[PDB]
């Protein structure tokens, strides 16, 4: 929040403006999902795969 | 507990039953309960209690 | 809910109160007392004055 | 006449005794 | 090297603060604890004006 | 040293904050829930005697 | 809604009788009109009821207790 | 006839409950 000031001889603020209390918010959202997808066939993995890590 | 009335019923006598714990009334005043042709339906009584 | 005292004078107690106005920023005090008086019987008093 | 309803019983009841469970070899018996 | 005072004293206000503002809701509840305790009106403090 | 001697009635370090604790904070909230059931029913009860 | 029961407060002008029919429709009509404008006002709390400690209250905010209402002073007018 | 409706007497108990309650190594143990 910010505020502003009075400036008065004596104190006296009576018939004078005060001060609110407007309030904001920062929205943030979510994103699309990352993905990476693979495939293989069962007897590749058996014949024609190693080192898979 | 509060009573339920009827504003026909109870009305011009709040005076005496907004005051019946502090004062000691012999008796509460209260009117019957009428249709449209100005018969009488039901007695005196409060209509219910609230739970 | 305001703050206050009592004070003595010649056998009579007077009660202070000391308040503020907050807007006009002033500050004040009130100090009160209440009499009663009874007369009971008129034909036991007066007013007296030399003779002639 | 007035009359009393069972939660507020219950509620006295129930806050009487917690409150005395709560606030509490020899030696370490005591609180 | 705080030749001066004014040097001095900015450091312990900064220290002050540092210090105090992690441990306040611990000594929070510390006060409200012994308050609700023994002041004779304390049970009731947050809403002793209310209707 | 410092001269500074502490006295805690239990004490534990849980978030990288001190926190210490006696024997009131727990019973607090039964406590003043009885207040206000006793001054409830004690309302109720005055409002319609007989 | 509205022509139904204009109709009902207006036909003892031409001295005729509503029928049953019809008194059902201004009924139905109104009833419908009804339904639109509810309140179910949502009782709220007391006022000295002690909010949990779970809400984790804090000092400078009050809040120990729902909100309610709150007493006016002046020092001028001897009330008391 | 009269009648004593329950919430007066649940009070009466209660508060003469309260009242004993309140007000009051054999030693520590006294008030």
């Amino acid at each position: 929040h910010q505020f502003s000031s009075l400036r008065t001889p004596t104190g006296d603020i009576s018939g004078q403006n005060k001060n609110n209390l407007i309030s904001g918010k920062a929205t943030g959202r979510v994103g699309n999902y990352i993905t990476v997808a693979v495939e293989y066939q069962q007897l590749e993995e058996a014949i024609k795969l190693n080192q898979l890590e | 507990q509060i009573p339920i009335v009827g504003m026909e019923q109870i009305r011009g006598l709040e005076k005496h039953w907004e005051a019946r714990n502090k004062k000691r009334p012999a008796f509460l005043p209260l009117r019957e309960v009428r249709d449209k042709s100005g018969n009488i339906i039901a007695g005196a009584t409060p209509a219910g209690y609230t739970q | 809910s305001i703050d206050s005292a009592v004070a003595t004078y010649e056998g009579f107690s007077i009660r202070v109160h000391k308040y503020a106005d907050g807007d006009a920023n002033v500050q004040k005090m009130r100090f009160d007392l209440l009499p009663a008086y009874v007369c009971f019987n008129p034909h036991m008093g007066g007013q007296f004055f030399g003779n002639p | 006449p007035a009359v009393m309803n069972q939660a507020l019983a219950a509620l006295l009841q129930q806050t009487s005794a917690d409150i005395q469970e709560v606030t509490g070899m020899n030696r370490a018996d005591m609180a | 090297m705080a030749e001066t005072l004014e040097k001095k004293h900015e450091r312990i206000m900064l220290r002050f603060d540092r210090a105090y503002s992690p441990q306040k809701e611990v000594r929070e509840k510390c006060i409200e604890a012994t308050r609700f305790a023994r002041v004779p009106g304390g049970q009731w403090e947050g809403a002793t004006a209310a209707g | 040293h410092i001269p500074l001697i502490p006295v805690y009635g239990k004490r534990w370090f849980i978030d990288d904050i001190e926190r210490v604790e006696g024997h009131i904070a727990k019973a607090m909230d039964p406590q003043r829930l009885y207040n206000l059931q006793v001054s409830m029913l004690a309302d109720t009860a005055a409002q319609d005697p007989g | 809604a509205v022509g139904y029961q204009l109709l009902l407060r207006m036909l003892s002008d031409y001295s005729l009788e509503p029928t049953p029919q019809v008194l059902s429709n201004a009924q139905r009509s109104y009833d419908a009109l009804m339904t639109d404008t509810l309140v179910v006002p949502s009782m709220r709390r007391r006022g000295d009821f002690p909010v949990g400690q779970g809400n984790k209250y804090d000092v400078f905010t009050s809040d120990r207790y729902y909100p309610g209402d709150l007493p006016l002073i002046d020092g001028d007018i001897p009330n008391a």
